[PDB]
């Protein structure tokens, strides 16, 4: 209902963890678990590859279409782009429906 | 072939392939007599024409011809604008021309 593509297999969970490195155990044996771990994060990278497949325009229409474009007037900013400060944004919302088809 | 049969068929459409557009347009003329079927010396002496910048001599026929030289021939609205909107370029290629079902 919040749109997009129901699955009763969706592409799966993956699940991440840095293993508990314990600190310095006693020298006598206790049998307590160890809660005294060395402090530790990870950094990485991830690559994911998605194909998508594509439903072309048969369209018999004659005159233009609607289409999603940027608008030329000057502004401060480029839409979708970086910020003077480093943030990337995203001025709106976009959906999928401009081109259009008959009933 | 004769007098009963047509002698082509109506073919308007576009055709996108990969790297390719190949447009086809069909149209509907009527040829008058031009002239009273004579060639004619004219100029702007004919035409009552004054300026010697618009000064001209040549003739007119009695024969007429065909232009399908500009792109809304070939392309609708819609086929115009999916070229430039998908494009950094394009140039033509080929051409295919035909004269069909004539009527005198």
């Amino acid at each position: 209902l919040m749109g997009g593509f129901g699955m009763k297999h969706p592409p799966p969970q993956i699940l991440i963890k840095n293993t508990p490195v314990p600190a310095d155990p006693p020298t006598a044996f206790n049998k307590d678990k160890l809660n005294s771990f060395i402090t530790q994060y990870s950094t990485g990278q991830v690559s994911v590859e998605i194909e998508w497949e594509l439903q072309k325009e048969n369209s018999k229409r004659w005159n233009p279409e609607i289409q999603y474009t940027s608008n030329y007037y000057k502004s401060n900013n480029v839409e979708f782009a970086v910020n003077t400060e480093g943030v990337y944004s995203e001025p709106r919302p976009i959906g999928t429906r401009y081109l259009t088809r008959n009933l | 072939d004769g007098v009963g049969s047509s002698s082509g068929n109506w073919h308007c459409d576009s055709q996108w392939l990969g790297d390719r557009v190949i447009t086809t347009s069909t149209r509907t003329w009527a040829l008058p007599t031009y002239n009273n079927h004579l060639y004619k010396q004219i100029s702007n002496s004919t035409s009552g024409g004054s300026s010697n910048d618009n000064a001209y001599f040549g003739y007119s026929t009695p024969w007429g011809y065909f232009d399908f030289n500009r792109f809304h021939c070939h392309f609708s609205p819609r086929d115009w604008q999916r070229l430039i909107n998908n494009n950094w370029g394009f140039r033509p290629k080929r051409l295919n021309f035909k004269l069909f079902n004539i009527q005198v």
